[PDB]
């Protein structure tokens, strides 16, 4: 499933800003920020 | 996360071309220390009384490390700035017993004392 | 040929006007996704 | 002195139902699972009457 109509009709699909490695790093950051992560009143301490 | 990053303290708003412009002032840590913390503290009594911290942590004052379990003297610190102080009824509350709480037999706080005057 | 030129230019104008509104919708929902990450994944929300 | 519960209810342990007002022994339960336990200072607070 390619898009060959690009090169005939005259439009271009632009690639996204990040590659799959960086998106995987973002969701691993989200997964590792779940336990602990400012256990208390403010947001300044980080309890493991 | 609604009012900027960090811990939100105060915000201001001015007029801008076609709208409103916002300045969120937040508290931002730059250095930190690694503290040893307790989940709570027990009594080894009958009936057993247990406390937990309010807006902070029960910590060791670990300026002179490698000490003993009777030298486990516990303090209260606030959660945003490390400064240990005595545990009182102002910074702790009574909770029901949990198996992760440390069992104290000496150096008890005044809320955890067998009250006989 | 000028019929084809004028019709194709009008069609491109409609395509550009469609992509602007879709880009604006996507940028609002990215801000909503940021609120969901901050209040549901990284904290306990008090919102029923 | 008057007390109210914290995150739960003052309930009867009414597995043994049909009691009197002298046999109204009250317990505490948390609001998401029914398990009665004694009322103490760890699950109650002082309120105005
Ligand atoms: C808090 O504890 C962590 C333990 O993980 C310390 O991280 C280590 O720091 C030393 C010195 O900078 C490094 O050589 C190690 O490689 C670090 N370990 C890891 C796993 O990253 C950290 O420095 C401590 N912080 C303070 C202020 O003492
Ligand atoms: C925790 O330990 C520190 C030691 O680093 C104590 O700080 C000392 O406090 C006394 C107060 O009488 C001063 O005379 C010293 O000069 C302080 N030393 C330093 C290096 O700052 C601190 O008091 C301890 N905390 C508690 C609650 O006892
Ligand atoms: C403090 O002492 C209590 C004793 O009351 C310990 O509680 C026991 O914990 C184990 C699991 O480690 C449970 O299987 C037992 O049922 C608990 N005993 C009771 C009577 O409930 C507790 O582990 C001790 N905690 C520390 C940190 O020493
Ligand atoms: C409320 O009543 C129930 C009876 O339904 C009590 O449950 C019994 O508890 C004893 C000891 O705790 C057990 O040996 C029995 O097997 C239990 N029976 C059942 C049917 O579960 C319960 O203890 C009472 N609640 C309180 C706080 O005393």
């Amino acid at each position: 499933d390619l898009i060959c109509a690009q090169y005939v009709a005259g439009y271009k699909v632009l690639p996204p800003l990040y590659d799959p490695y960086m998106e995987a790093a973002y969701t691993s950051s989200l997964l590792g920020s779940i336990a602990g992560a400012s256990w208390t009143a403010g947001l300044s301490s980080f309890a493991a | 996360g609604f009012c900027g990053t960090g811990t939100h303290i105060v915000s201001f708003a001015i007029n801008a071309p076609n709208g409103l412009y916002f300045f969120h002032v937040g508290y931002q840590p730059t250095s930190h220390v690694n503290a040893t913390a307790a989940y709570g503290l027990c009594n080894t009594e009958n009936p057993q009384k247990c406390i937990a911290p309010i807006d902070g942590y029960f910590v060791l004052n670990q300026t002179t490390s490698t000490v003993a379990d009777s030298d486990q003297q516990w303090y209260y610190t606030g959660s945003s700035f490390f400064h240990p102080e005595p545990i009182t009824e102002a910074n702790s509350k009574y909770v029901s017993m949990d198996v992760k709480f440390e069992n104290l037999t000496n150096r008890l706080p005044p809320p955890l004392l067998s009250n006989s005057t | 040929i000028d019929r084809l030129i004028n019709g194709r230019l009008t069609s491109l104008n409609a395509f550009v006007a469609q992509q602007l509104v879709r880009t604006e919708a996507a940028a609002r929902s990215a801000q909503l996704a940021q609120d969901k990450v901050n209040e549901c994944v990284k904290s306990q929300s008090k919102r029923n």
